[PDB]
RNA sequence: ACCACGAUCAAAAGGGACAAGCAUCAAGCACGCAGCAAUGCAGCUCAAAACGCUUAGCCUAGCCACACCCCCACGGGAAACAGCAGU
């Protein structure tokens, strides 16, 4: 058979890889900011829980971990 | 009256079941007799080969 | 009989049987081994089904 | 699909209908900003 | 494991095997055989210890015992061969097949199911109701929600004593 | 004889025994699929009071409605264990069975 | 009329049932049980779709909801045609 459908996908993937290459430093700064907000959004969800349960502070000895950092 | 008739229908079917099971034991015993005979020869043959 | 619970059980016993639970608390055991499906339907109609008169009235 | 599969998914769901440029309305009032010709 | 001096399952019931030379006893023992021969002795030991009819090999009990011996052999194999993915697969499949057998034995013959579990040292476990990844966000939140519950319970008990104390003072 | 509970008699399978004196029972009913006109099982959970804690996960039980619910979710009591898990007694013969095989022959007691 | 120790009608309460789309909303976070109580146990819901977001008055002899807004209406904002005619 022909390979015209494969060729369309080939070009799409090539241009995508080429776009990612050109903007890989901007995309890295954007990804970092998203992970920071993701961590903040997670921290708020846990604070909402203990606050809606009647507690005024986090459970004694509880520290919310950083679950989105590369480390 | 219908519950009593249903209990009587169950007893009738039970008598047929006991008759059916007795005829199956006689057949089971015949088969079980041959298998033991065959199984005994195969053991004696296997025992003689090992001896 | 949309409001009657019907539950099926496979291979739990050596022979097939129907059991009905009545509001009084009585239980009706119907042995169905060796019976055709048409005989089972006619049996349970006789012992626990409304007769044609009771249905005509309704 | 099997009957069990058709049961699980249920009746086919139509895609929500897209509203055109009139936003599902027969006519709209407008104020002319500019006139021109198109090829 | 059975002692190495144990005779093979085939030669254990031949007449006069106890009067042969010691050399002949070594050649018909487990010491001079492959591991598969030692597993046949283990299976026979479990069959006589557990099942009612040790000669019924097609019963659900015998299959669980036979498969349990294979499972132990795979575990011993993988103890020495930890990167053997082929045998790691056979072990996990065999464990799953035994659980399916135990489920069907528990449903049909509970008295025999109990003797199989005692005899083979199996702790039957019911499967989890849901299969879903416990990722970091869920694991952390579930831990926090349990700590919040534990703290709320303590505070609710310190609101019982103060109310109790004040009520007594009125008297 | 009156009760405020809707389901007066229901049979189900015990799926939980972790509550004190309470068995969690899965009850299945047949429901007609209006489009396919085929009946499919619809399952509902009922809590049943089990005073003697005699219920085992997997046994078929008969539940009777209580006159009034004894708890938020406990509206029924254990009336009868129909099929004890792995210890079924054949109702037609009264003999113990393991699946489709008899453990004691009906011919033993004639 | 009066009571029916009833009938009719019909609240509150208890049980059951009850829209659509989205699973890129997949976990909810106290949502259970036992006990006269004290208190004890750690459970409860959920891919057979919980929790959640969005859309919509509905199952039309009619029904539900609302009645300027703050779900409510002591209080507050404020000064009300979603009664008819009318602007
Ligand atoms: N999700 C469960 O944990 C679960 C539990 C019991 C039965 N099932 C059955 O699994 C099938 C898939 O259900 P779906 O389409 O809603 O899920 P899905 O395929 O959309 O997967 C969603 C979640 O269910 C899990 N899952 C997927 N297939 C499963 C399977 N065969 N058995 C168990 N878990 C599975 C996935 O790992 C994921 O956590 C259905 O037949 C369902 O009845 C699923
Ligand atoms: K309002
Ligand atoms: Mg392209
Ligand atoms: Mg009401
Ligand atoms: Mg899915
Ligand atoms: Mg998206
Ligand atoms: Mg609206
Ligand atoms: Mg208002
Ligand atoms: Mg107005
Ligand atoms: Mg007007």
């Amino acid at each position: 058979k022909n390979v015209l459908k494969i060729r369309r996908r080939k070009m799409n993937h090539h241009k995508y890889r080429k776009l990612v290459k050109k903007t890989r430093f901007l995309r890295r700064k954007v990804q970092e900011g998203r992970l920071r907000r993701k961590q903040i959004k997670f921290e708020k969800d846990l604070r909402r829980i203990w606050l809606k349960a009647g507690l005024k502070e986090a459970p004694e000895g509880w520290q919310t971990p950083k679950i989105y950092l590369r480390g | 009256e219908l519950m009593a008739w249903n209990q009587a229908e169950n007893r009738r079917l039970h008598e047929l079941r006991i008759a059916r099971l007795r005829q199956e034991e006689r057949e089971q015993e015949q088969r079980q007799a041959l298998e033991q005979a065959r199984k005994a020869e195969e053991v004696q043959a296997w025992a003689q080969r090992k001896e | 009989n949309p409001w009657v619970q019907i539950m099926m059980f496979k291979n739990m016993t050596p022979s097939p049987f129907l059991r009905f639970y009545l509001d009084s608390g009585e239980q009706v055991l119907v042995d169905v081994e060796t019976k055709s499906n048409k005989e089972i339907m006619e049996h349970i109609r006789k012992i626990l089904g409304k007769n044609e008169e009771t249905l005509r009235e309704e | 699909a099997t009957l069990n599969q058709m049961h699980r998914l249920g009746p086919p769901k139509r895609p929500p209908r897209k509203l055109g440029p009139t936003e599902g309305r027969p006519q709209l009032k407008g104020v002319v900003l500019c006139t021109f010709t198109r090829k | 494991d059975p002692p190495p001096s144990t005779l093979l399952k085939d030669y254990q019931n031949v007449p006069g095997i106890e009067k042969v030379d010691d050399v002949v006893k070594r050649l018909l023992s487990l010491e001079m055989a492959n591991k598969k021969e030692m597993l046949k002795i283990k299976q026979e030991q479990f069959m006589k210890k557990i099942v009612a009819n040790p000669e019924d090999t097609r019963s659900l009990e015998a299959r669980i015992i036979a498969l349990s011996v294979k499972i132990r052999s795979y575990e011993e194999h993988l103890e020495k061969h930890r990167k053997d993915k082929a045998h790691k697969r056979y072990l996990l499949m065999s464990i799953d097949q035994r659980k399916k057998m135990l489920k069907n034995l528990r449903n049909t013959n509970y008295d025999v199911f109990e003797k199989i579990c005692w005899g083979l040292g199996i702790e039957y476990t019911f499967p989890p109701l849901y299969y879903r990844r416990a990722h970091r966000r869920f694991v952390t939140k579930k831990a926090l929600c349990i700590r919040v519950f534990q703290e709320t319970q303590k505070l609710k008990k310190r609101r019982r004593a103060l109310k109790a104390a004040a009520a007594a003072q009125k008297q | 004889v009156r009760s405020s509970v809707h389901a007066r008699w229901i049979v189900g399978k015990v799926i939980g025994t972790k509550m004190q004196k309470t068995a969690k029972v899965r009850v299945t009913r047949l429901v007609l699929d209006p489009y396919l006109l085929k009946y499919f099982n619809k399952r509902k959970t009922y809590f049943a009071h089990d005073a003697l804690q005699q219920c085992t996960v997997g046994d078929i039980v008969l539940l009777r409605a209580l006159p009034v619910p004894r708890a938020k979710h406990v509206k029924h009591e254990l009336a009868e264990i129909v099929f004890k898990v792995g210890k079924v007694i054949d109702p037609v013969t009264g003999k113990p069975c393991a699946g489709t095989t008899y453990l004691e022959s009906p011919l033993s007691s004639e």
